[PDB]
């Protein structure tokens, strides 16, 4: 059975001056008299950004040894080929993670970082370009996808070598069918029922993992908690840009048209109605982001505890590692999240 | 002209000050608002480049607007039959009105400041002109009542334009100036009524004025040479303005300069002002369009009124810059990261020819202190081919730490790729098992 | 200032009269209310984060200290034995005592041991040998015991299974 | 022994125009220039519901 859990969201950063006043010395001078609203709106966003890396580090990097096992090896009838990285093929990921990474429509990888240019090659008008021209930037994660996928290959090849001994100390080698007999003893069943029907357990197991592929490659949904994380970031970053087009009750939404027709005393009553609306929009954006981060942190903590109790142990908790009696679990990397395969 | 960060004493004496445009460390100090910085990586604002020169370009016309024709020449009409004229293709240098005999007593404008009239260009101008008496002048304003504002001449509530009035005792003290005094209902803004039909006070019509409940609707002002100051004739002119996306027809007296391209400058195109970088464009406009705006109402394109070519405007600081420091209690060395920028076009993005001398050090390769990562181009650090444990996160698998140096031509901040852990040499076996022999009690 | 002529309310009420002072007092009231609103909404969000950690500490004090836990990484790295709480300013510190195996050695193993045609599989443990001598032991500490009729379960015939070896099943 | 735990809240909905401007054409035409401040205020309450 599968289980999907989000772990992180995109990191954003805002320049107050560029968003509120643009390139206007006059406006800038006035913003100074509204106080520290802007060195306070940056610290919150920085904390949210530094929390997202610790979220990933608490889920994937809890074993500091890299174990390696060939995928074409026998293991007593168990294939383990669609979960361990390919040997020759260039990819450093596995046959299931490659399919997971082709079912989420990430939103832009970075124009000037993807053969893009917001000058001339701005197309009709790329959303990304309007964001950068207005002070909104997206920062890359610290752990790379090729480097997250290395932790998962050392976590599946550690349970094909030692069982769950790598999670309490040094790895202690054991034959695989001898490890599966220890796990049958854990749910109340004697050791002989595995040795006597090994060839049918090694076929039901093999057929079940070969059917997760063709239940994901056809059905578009069920990866529907990872797509909403991307969608909410996109529609919330695009709503902030389209709000610099409102007049909030003044003569225009452009500040260089209030300063080209009114004099220092009457322009200041009209440039206060805009500095007040554009501060409220930003405040709303960050107070909604702070609330979303708290919901992402609970799921990250739950993923971290499932990585410890279901993958580096056998759990006796009933509905924690699947529906039935639990034997094993395998982690697979997914964009912004993790997917657990539970054997029952 | 520059901005500085200043620190005061508890008794009130200046004890410190820094210039924010000098070097990256000073920029970080000014952004953080402190004189001592802890260890890490920060995002900074722009204090590097400021505009130096000015680009101002206006249309080619030179002929002055007809102020004499409408102020000294025309014979003026009555208020019920008021007249309108159009002004187009002229320069509005109104200083030529100081040498005339108008002697304005009322000059008051709405939706316009008098001190900006010389820096504005208009898409359309209308001029209405007529004659009233002295006590009726205050009724020519939006939102008023009275006999003139209700039956003769009414301005809309959202009026934009100026109002001028002046005394004409020596030329207009004669008979023949009328105003309407009786009417059923009020007129609407910018409307005229020239009818001269008898008025019946009960609600119908008549066939001869002077009998019971029938009156003439028009009254003569009766100007004489010995009237009081409130019964004198006054000439009134009202100017109405339009400001749209359309060709300029009336512009102020400004001198044009040369097109300077690929530099952070202040610009003025037909009264549209701003600051940024001007480049060539491949966009297309409609025949009577003057500028283009994007989804955030940021003006991105504008045409030149002289050469008729469409140009693009980009901000002077478009991408984010980050600064890496190990602490001011340890060293004054810093490194600079340019996000999503290739190391080949750093000089054209920072505007090298317009920053301080110390800043150009962080834009040239020199002795291998410039190298490329997946987060951007990093300058001021030396790359190491071995891997350590992360200290300061730069991004995309790259971290940085501090190093004491010996070999010269070598930087003091070290950049490296983060290590995931140590390898293990445990191999699979199908007939052997490892069992512990002793144990350890840990707290 | 928030745009007004001063930040001192008593420099506006000394120079301006009742009508044009309420246009400048309102612009201070509005900003001073916004600051309080920001402070309260950032404090409510932080209280929620402190509550989750307090709930985790309360669970850990009942499970890790008033009991012995079998969940693996909940009371430290290893096999959990005991825990002791200590008080710290605004918090708590747990001291976890754990058992960590060390000094491993390798042995040769077999799934079952065949005697008189019948097959004998282990009840809980592994079969090990020194060389022409077979024992049963526990996986966490090397303690070889002699094969006999309460630490061994008999069921089946000496075929089918792969790796089966033959020896005395006293 | 008994243990009580809440699981749900009452779900509510707001009308931006009705609450802010009542029934008034001028107020409604003036509320359009403040942006999407209550198109965005509706999705939040809908998700909570
Ligand atoms: C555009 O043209 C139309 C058509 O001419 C015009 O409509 C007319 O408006 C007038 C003013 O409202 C209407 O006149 C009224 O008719 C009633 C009929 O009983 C009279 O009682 C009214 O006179 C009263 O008010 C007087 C004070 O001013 C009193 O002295 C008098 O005793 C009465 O109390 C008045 O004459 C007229 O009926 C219509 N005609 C139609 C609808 O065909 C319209 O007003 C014009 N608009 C503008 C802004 O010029
Ligand atoms: C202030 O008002 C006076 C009177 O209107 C202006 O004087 C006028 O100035 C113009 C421009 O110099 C004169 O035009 C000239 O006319 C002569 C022929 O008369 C011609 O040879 C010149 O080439 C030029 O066209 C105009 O005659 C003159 N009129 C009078 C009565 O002096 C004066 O120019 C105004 N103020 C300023 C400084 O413009
Ligand atoms: C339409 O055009 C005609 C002609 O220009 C205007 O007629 C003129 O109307 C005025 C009154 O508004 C007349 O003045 C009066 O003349 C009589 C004597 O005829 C005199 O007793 C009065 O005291 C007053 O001076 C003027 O004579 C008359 N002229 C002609 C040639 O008809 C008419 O008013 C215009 N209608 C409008 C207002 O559109
Ligand atoms: C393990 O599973 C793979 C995949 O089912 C088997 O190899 C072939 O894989 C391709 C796709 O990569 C399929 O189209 C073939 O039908 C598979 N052939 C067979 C015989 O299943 C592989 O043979 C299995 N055996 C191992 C290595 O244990
Ligand atoms: C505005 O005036 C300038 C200067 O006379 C005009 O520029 C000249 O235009 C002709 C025709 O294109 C060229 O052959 C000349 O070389 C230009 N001279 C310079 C110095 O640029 C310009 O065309 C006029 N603009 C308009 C709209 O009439
Ligand atoms: C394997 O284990 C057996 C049982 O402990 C060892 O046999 C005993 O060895 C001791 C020491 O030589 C003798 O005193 C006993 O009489 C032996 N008895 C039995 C039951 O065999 C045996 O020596 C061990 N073999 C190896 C290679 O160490
Ligand atoms: C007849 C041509 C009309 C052209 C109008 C276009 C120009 C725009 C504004 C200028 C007109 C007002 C001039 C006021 C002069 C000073 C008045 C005073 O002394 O107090
Ligand atoms: C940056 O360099 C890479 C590799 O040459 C290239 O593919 C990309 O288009 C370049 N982008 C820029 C900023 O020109
Ligand atoms: C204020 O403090 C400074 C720094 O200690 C000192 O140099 C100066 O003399 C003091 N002046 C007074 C009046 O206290
Ligand atoms: C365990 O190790 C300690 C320290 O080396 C030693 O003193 C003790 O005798 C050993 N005991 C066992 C069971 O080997
Ligand atoms: C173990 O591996 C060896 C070498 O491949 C093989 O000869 C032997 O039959 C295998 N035994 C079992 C029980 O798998």
């Amino acid at each position: 059975t599968t289980e999907v859990l989000p772990v992180s969201m995109t990191k954003t950063a805002v320049d107050c001056n560029m968003y509120i006043c643009g390139d206007s010395t006059e406006c800038s001078s006035l913003l100074l008299q509204y106080g520290s609203f802007c060195q306070q709106l940056n610290r919150a966003l920085a904390g949210v950004s530094v929390e997202q890396d610790k979220n990933t580090q608490d889920v994937f990097a809890q074993v500091k040894s890299i174990y390696k096992v060939s995928a074409i090896k026998d293991f007593g009838g168990f294939n383990f080929s669609q979960i361990l990285p390919d040997p020759a093929k260039p990819s450093k990921r596995s046959p299931i993670e490659d399919l997971l990474y082709n079912k989420v429509t990430l939103a832009d990888p970075g124009f000037m970082k993807q053969y893009g240019d917001c000058l001339g090659g701005v197309n009709a008008r790329d959303l990304i370009c309007a964001q950068k021209f207005n002070g909104l930037t997206v920062l890359p994660p610290l752990l790379t996808d090729d480097m997250i996928a290395a932790y998962t290959s050392a976590l599946v090849s550690g349970t094909a070598l030692s069982g769950f001994t790598f999670g309490a100390g040094p790895a202690l080698q054991i034959p695989f069918p001898m490890q599966m007999a220890y796990r049958f003893n854990g749910i109340g069943v004697t050791q002989n029922v595995l040795y006597e029907n090994q060839k049918q357990i090694a076929n039901q197991f093999n057929k079940a993992i070969s059917q997760i592929q063709e239940s994901l490659t056809t059905t578009p949904t069920a990866l529907g908690k990872l797509q909403d994380v991307i969608n909410q970031n996109a529609i919330a970053l695009n709503t902030l840009v389209k709000q610099l087009s409102s007049n909030f009750g003044a003569i225009s939404s452009v500040l260089n048209d209030i300063l080209s027709r009114l004099d220092p005393p009457e322009a200041e009553v009209q440039i206060d109605r805009l500095i007040t609306g554009r501060l409220q929009s930003l405040q709303t954006y960050v107070t909604q982001q702070l609330i979303r981060a708290a919901d992402i942190r609970a799921s990250a903590n739950l993923a971290a505890t499932k990585m410890s109790e279901c993958v580096l142990g056998q759990s006796k908790r009933v509905d924690f590692c699947g529906k039935g009696y639990h034997l094993m679990s395998f982690p697979q990397a997914a964009p912004h999240g993790v997917v657990f395969l539970h054997v029952t | 002209p520059l901005t500085m960060l200043v620190e005061f004493s508890p008794n009130g004496t200046i004890i410190d000050a820094i210039d924010c445009s000098q070097d990256p460390l000073s920029e970080l100090k000014c952004t953080t608002k402190s004189f001592s910085v802890e260890k890490g990586i920060y995002q900074t604002s722009n204090f590097r480049v400021s505009p130096s020169l000015d680009v101002v370009r206006f249309p080619n016309m030179t002929n002055i607007c007809p102020f004499d024709q409408v102020f000294n020449k025309t014979q003026f009409p009555s208020v019920y039959a008021w007249e309108r004229v159009r002004i187009s293709d002229c320069v509005s240098d109104y200083t030529v009105l100081y040498n005339s005999s108008a002697s304005f007593s009322t000059f008051k404008c709405y939706g316009v400041s008098p001190t900006k009239l010389n820096d504005l260009c208009f898409s359309g101008v209308y001029a209405d002109y007529f004659v009233v008496k002295g006590d009726h002048v205050h009724q020519i304003a939006p939102g008023q009542t009275g006999v003139i504002a209700d039956y003769n001449y009414k301005l809309p509530s959202e009026f934009v334009g100026c109002i001028l009035a002046w005394n004409t005792r020596t030329i207009d003290s004669k008979r023949g100036f009328y105003y309407r005094l009786f009417r059923h209902g009020n007129i609407r803004p910018y409307e005229r009524d020239t009818s001269n039909v008898p008025y019946n006070a009960a609600g119908g019509t008549c066939n001869q004025p002077g009998t019971h409940n029938c009156y003439e609707p028009l009254q003569d002002y009766g100007f004489t040479s010995t009237s009081g100051v409130g019964y004198q004739p006054f000439r009134v002119v009202v100017l109405s303005f339009e400001l749209l996306n359309a060709p300029a027809t009336v512009c102020g007296p400004k001198q044009s300069t040369d097109l300077v391209k690929n530099k952070c400058v202040n610009f003025n195109f037909n009264g549209l002002t701003g600051t940024g970088v001007l480049t060539d464009s491949n966009k297309k406009f409609q025949p009577f369009q003057q500028f283009g705006r994007d989804s955030a109402d940021f003006t991105d394109s504008v045409k030149d009124p002289k050469t008729l070519e469409i140009l693009d405007i980009t901000p002077c600081s478009y991408g984010g810059v980050s600064v890496i420091t190990p602490g001011t209690n340890t060293s004054d060395s810093v490194a600079v990261l340019y996000q999503d920028v290739n190391c080949t076009d750093v000089p054209t993005m920072l505007h090298m020819d317009q920053v301080s001398n110390d800043w150009r050090v962080y834009a040239v390769n020199t002795d291998g202190n410039m190298f490329q990562t997946q987060a951007g181009c990093l300058v001021g650090a030396t790359y190491d081919n071995t891997s350590y444990e992360c200290d300061i996160p730069v991004g995309a698998g790259v971290c940085a730490k501090f190093q004491t140096t010996t070999r010269a031509k070598q930087s003091s901040i070290l950049a490296y790729t983060m290590s995931l852990g140590e390898d293990s040499n445990v191999a699979y076996s199908n007939n052997s098992i490892a069992i512990p022999t002793n144990f350890t009690i840990s707290v | 200032n928030f745009g007004a002529i001063s930040s001192v309310l008593n420099d506006i009420l000394s120079r301006l009269d009742p009508p044009e002072a309420e246009v400048q007092i309102d612009r201070l009231i509005t900003g001073r209310l916004q600051s309080l609103q920001t402070y309260v909404t950032q404090q409510l969000i932080r209280a929620a984060d402190i509550r989750a950690s307090a709930n985790l500490a309360a669970t850990k004090m009942s499970e890790c200290v008033l009991g012995q836990s079998k969940r693996v990484d909940f009371c430290g790295k290893g096999y959990h034995l005991m825990s002791f709480p200590q008080a710290a300013p605004h918090g708590v510190v747990f001291l976890h005592v754990t058992y960590v195996p060390s000094q491993d050695k390798n042995f040769t193993t077999a799934p079952a041991i065949c005697h008189k045609g019948k097959a004998y599989f282990p009840r809980e443990g592994v079969f090990v040998t020194n060389g022409t001598h077979w024992f049963v032991t526990q996986r966490n500490f090397y303690q070889p015991e002699v094969i006999t009729t309460e630490n061994t379960f008999e069921s089946g015939n000496c075929d089918v299974v792969i790796g089966i070896v033959n020896n005395t099943v006293y």
